[PDB]
């Protein structure tokens, strides 16, 4: 009766109960999301409480099988997941205080309400209101007012709570046999035990910096181009050699530069590809959209979707009688249940979102045979990568020409290619420095390299140096600008976006090479290619059973995250930017400030 | 002519569980094979040692019919030379098993909203079972090196576990009614065969 057999039998029981309990909880949540009522919310809360209580009890009971005397490397991960203490290892008062702090921060962020200084009652929240101002406005002063007000009437109330939250989380991390909360967060990418596929938690920082170093030149050229095209809209607010102000990035925090395409379009006179009109003029509905996307997935060797998907899944708004959350998500209730909740409309954006959600469902169906605890992605940046690579091929002009939404005599000019590449770069390349800077600041704050009196100073110095963005007004040690973001006020990670963005182009390049594609990588369609489907399915079926290094090598042939495929994607755009930037300056100066 | 009552096995109101399956003998009658070819959706009609069309007329000694229901992705273990939870601890067929296995979906009949927890199977056992051997014991399975004295606790687990069938499950988790047949020949004169 070795420890291995005790762990095996315990895991079998745990799985056989967890399937039922999770199915009940998921069904209750699905009913609530389709039926917004009081009885359903009570049922959902009861199911969630039961699931949490069972999980806590099993986690408490699972601590008696030490890892040192188990050698299978597949029950290791299940016991590692079950043995995580989390907030449990703490005094009752400390855990209560931590939960109160988290709830208070979430409530403060959600019920955020700024008021204009002319009449006391027309106050606007974040969504809508401030977001619309920061997205669809060209006034310099209004954007500055919104940007400062949000961080002065919300961020100022989060710093005293954030300090205690940091202290308590650091204490919990140290009690859980770590060094700081940042290391605890990095622990997702850790691989130990397998020879040749190891990955230390400290190697993450080195790999991220190494990749960002090669990212730097393309981002510098894009930054120079955006600055050159932004001086036309703001003649007397931007320095030719300085940094971009933070309240003119088209977003509230500068996470994405998507809303700048109206000002930074290369060729305005040439419209982009929009098949909404052809969709409408051919009697297309949600069923046709989903059938077309399913046919595209079957074209690469992936199977059909279950008969239960077509009956139990909602693809339209029920109407005014019922209330449902109009957010597109892919549901894996377990036990063979796969549903998609989406308020589908006749639009190209919904056409691509259908492909995204079906890629999610295909990933979920791939690893249905794995044990319960291993039914997830290889790491926190694999599901979204599959979604993006599945949606990228659907937007290619040839794919739209093959299914009938584009005229057979539609010639593709190289100007539209530049427009499409600029659109992609404004949302893909413009977010990596932001994510890297935010995660590095959080890691250094958790470690202790930034004292409590230098938080804002270090934050703005990093934003000036790395991202290239300068604050419009000075900030002292009372504000908490990072806490204004949703992922900081609510406890969440951020490096997953950077990691997923770097994986998705690796996957796309590998699949397009496997499809015998010739030409630029941005003109790649993986339709009618069994080899690409098999190559993707080899990794999709593993789940968490193997280290993410092996899963990545199963597709791209490389042992580690790379950046070359992403740069190959934007090569024509890079050459065009280099040609257009010959009379401008590439780079920025940290010294210049708008208030200087 | 007294026809073989192949109409209560396939048309019963309720079916037994996997760990305790019914076994009703059929003999002293003329056998037919048309009241079995109905119910057109049949998930599996595989046969071993006999052919379905050839099965029209043969003389044997005794016919055994076993009745139980499992999930969709478990019919594969009702075949000779299979290993699994249902093969090891629930029902083993010999390597020289002669007969046919009939399986069909029963989602409408054997599924309830909120779950149907009236159908149970054995999860852990100390050993395996020889073919055509049953075990209705309800003792506590000891997973450690100490005796539990009959009460669940640390390293103590209840053996049987309910299926919890629901109408929204997938095709591999949906209920599937299964009937197996075994044909045996003895020194007694053959009587059980039709015209
Ligand atoms: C994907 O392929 C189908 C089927 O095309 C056939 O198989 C290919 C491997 C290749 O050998 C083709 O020459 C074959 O015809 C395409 O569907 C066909 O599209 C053409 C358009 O030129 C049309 O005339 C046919 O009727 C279609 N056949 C059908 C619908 O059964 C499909 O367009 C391809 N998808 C692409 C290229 O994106
Ligand atoms: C989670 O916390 C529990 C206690 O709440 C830990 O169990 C104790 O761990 C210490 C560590 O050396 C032992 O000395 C004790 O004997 C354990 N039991 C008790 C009752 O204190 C448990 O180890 C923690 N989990 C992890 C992974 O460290
Ligand atoms: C739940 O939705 C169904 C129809 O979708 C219907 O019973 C009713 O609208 C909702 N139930 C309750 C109790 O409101
Ligand atoms: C790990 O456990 C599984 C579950 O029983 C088993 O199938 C597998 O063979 C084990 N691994 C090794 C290397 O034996
Ligand atoms: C998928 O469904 C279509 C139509 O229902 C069918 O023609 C096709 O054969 C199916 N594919 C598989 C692999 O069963
Ligand atoms: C596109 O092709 C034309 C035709 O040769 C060429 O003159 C032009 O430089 C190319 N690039 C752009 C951005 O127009
Ligand atoms: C099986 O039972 C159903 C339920 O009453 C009945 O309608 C059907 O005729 C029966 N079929 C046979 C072959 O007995
Ligand atoms: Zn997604």
């Amino acid at each position: 009766s070795t420890i291995e057999e005790q762990a095996k039998t315990f895991l079998d029981k745990f799985n056989h109960e967890a399937e039922d309990l999770f199915y009940q909880s998921s069904l209750a949540s699905w009913n609530y999301n389709t039926n917004i009522t009081e009885e359903n919310v009570q049922n959902m809360n009861n199911a969630g409480d039961k699931w949490s209580a069972f999980l806590k009890e099993q986690s408490t009971l699972a601590q008696m099988y030490p890892l040192q005397e188990i050698q299978n490397l597949t029950v290791k991960l299940q016991l590692q997941a079950l043995q995580q203490n989390g907030s449990s290892v703490l005094s009752e008062d400390k855990s209560k205080r931590l939960n109160t702090i988290l709830n208070t921060m979430s409530t403060i962020y959600s019920t955020g309400k700024v008021c204009n200084p002319d009449n006391p009652q027309e106050c606007l929240l974040l969504e809508p209101g401030l977001n619309e101002i920061m997205a669809n406005s060209l006034d310099y002063n209004e954007r500055l007012w919104a940007w400062e007000s949000w961080r002065s009437e919300v961020g100022k109330q989060l710093r005293p709570l954030y300090e205690e939250y940091v202290v308590l989380k650091n204490e919990m991390a140290r009690a859980n046999h770590y060094e700081d909360y940042g290391d605890y967060w990095r622990g997702d990418y850790e691989v130990n035990g397998v020879d040749g596929y190891d990955y230390s938690r400290g190697q993450l920082i080195e790999d991220v910096e190494h990749t960002f170093e090669e990212i730097k030149p393309l981002y510098e050229h894009l930054h120079a181009y955006v600055r050159a095209k932004l001086m036309n809209a703001y003649p007397s607010y931007i320095s030719p050699i300085g940094c971009l102000p933070a309240h003119l990035l088209g977003d509230m925090w500068g996470r994405f530069w998507t809303n700048l395409y109206s000002l930074t379009v290369p060729f305005g006179q040439k419209p982009n590809i929009d098949v909404t009109d052809a969709m409408v003029d051919q009697a297309w509905d949600a069923q046709r959209i989903f059938k077309e996307a399913e046919k595209f997935f079957v074209s690469v060797g992936l199977p059909n979707m279950t008969q239960g998907f077509w009956e139990n899944s909602m693809l339209t708004d029920p109407g005014n009688v019922q209330k449902a959350v109009c957010h597109p998500t892919a549901w894996d209730l377990g036990k063979g249940d796969f549903r998609i909740l989406m308020c589908t409309k006749v639009t190209m954006d919904d056409f691509l979102t259908a492909h995204h959600e079906m890629g999610h469902i295909q990933y979920d169906m791939a690893y249905a045979a794995q044990p319960f605890l291993l039914r997830n992605g290889a790491n926190e940046g694999f599901h979204e990568a599959v979604g993006e690579i599945m949606s990228l091929s659907a937007a290619t002009p040839k794919h739209l020409k093959s299914i009938g939404l584009l005229s057979p005599d539609f010639q593709e000019d190289n100007e539209t290619e530049i427009n499409f590449l600029l659109k992609q770069a404004l949302t893909i390349v413009g977010t990596l420095p932001f994510t890297y800077m935010l995660e590095k600041w959080r890691w250094m704050v958790f470690k202790g390299e930034i004292p409590k009196d230098q938080w804002m100073k270090k934050w703005w110095e990093m934003k000036r140096e790395i991202v290239g963005v300068v604050e419009p007004v000075p900030h002292d040690e009372t504000y908490c600008d990072p806490a204004s973001l949703f992922h900081v006020s609510n406890d969440y990670s951020f490096i997953r976006y950077y990691t997923r963005t770097l994986y998705q182009f690796q996957f796309q390049e590998a699949l397009c090479q496997a499809a015998k594609h010739e030409g630029p990588l941005h003109k790649c369609d993986i339709s009618n290619s069994t080899e690409a489907g098999q190559k993707l399915f080899n990794m999709l079926r593993l789940g968490k059973s193997e280290p993410w290094t092996l899963a990545l090598e199963n597709v791209v042939g490389a042992k580690n995250m790379n950046v070359r495929p992403l740069l190959n994607y934007f090569e024509p755009l890079f050459t065009w930017l280099k040609d257009q930037n010959k009379n401008s300056f590439v780079g920025w100066s940290t010294d210049w400030s708008p208030y200087a | 002519t007294n026809l073989c009552p192949f109409d209560e096995v396939f048309n019963a109101t309720t079916f037994a569980s996997v760990y305790a399956w019914n076994r009703k003998r059929i003999s002293n009658c003329v056998a037919d094979y048309s009241v079995l070819y109905n119910f057109a959706p049949f998930f599996a009609f595989k046969c071993y040692g006999v052919s379905p069309t050839k099965l029209n007329d043969l003389c044997f000694t005794n016919v055994y019919a076993d009745s139980f229901v499992i999930r969709g992705n478990e019919v594969s273990q009702i075949a000779p030379g299979q290993t699994g939870n249902i093969a090891d601890y629930n029902y083993k067929l010999p390597d020289d098993f002669t007969g046919c296995v009939i399986a069909w979906n029963s989602n409408k009949l054997d599924s309830k909203v909120g779950g149907n927890y009236n159908y149970r199977y054995r999860l852990f056992r100390k050993s395996n079972l020889k073919p055509f051997e049953r075990d209705i014991s309800t003792e506590i399975y000891q997973a450690g090196n100490k005796p539990c004295n009959g009460v669940a606790g640390v390293n103590c687990y209840f053996p049987l576990q309910s299926y919890g069938f629901r109408p929204t499950y997938g095709v591999g988790h949906q209920p599937y009614r299964v009937v197996v047949l075994s044909f045996e020949l003895l020194h007694a004169p053959a009587t059980v065969c039709g015209p």
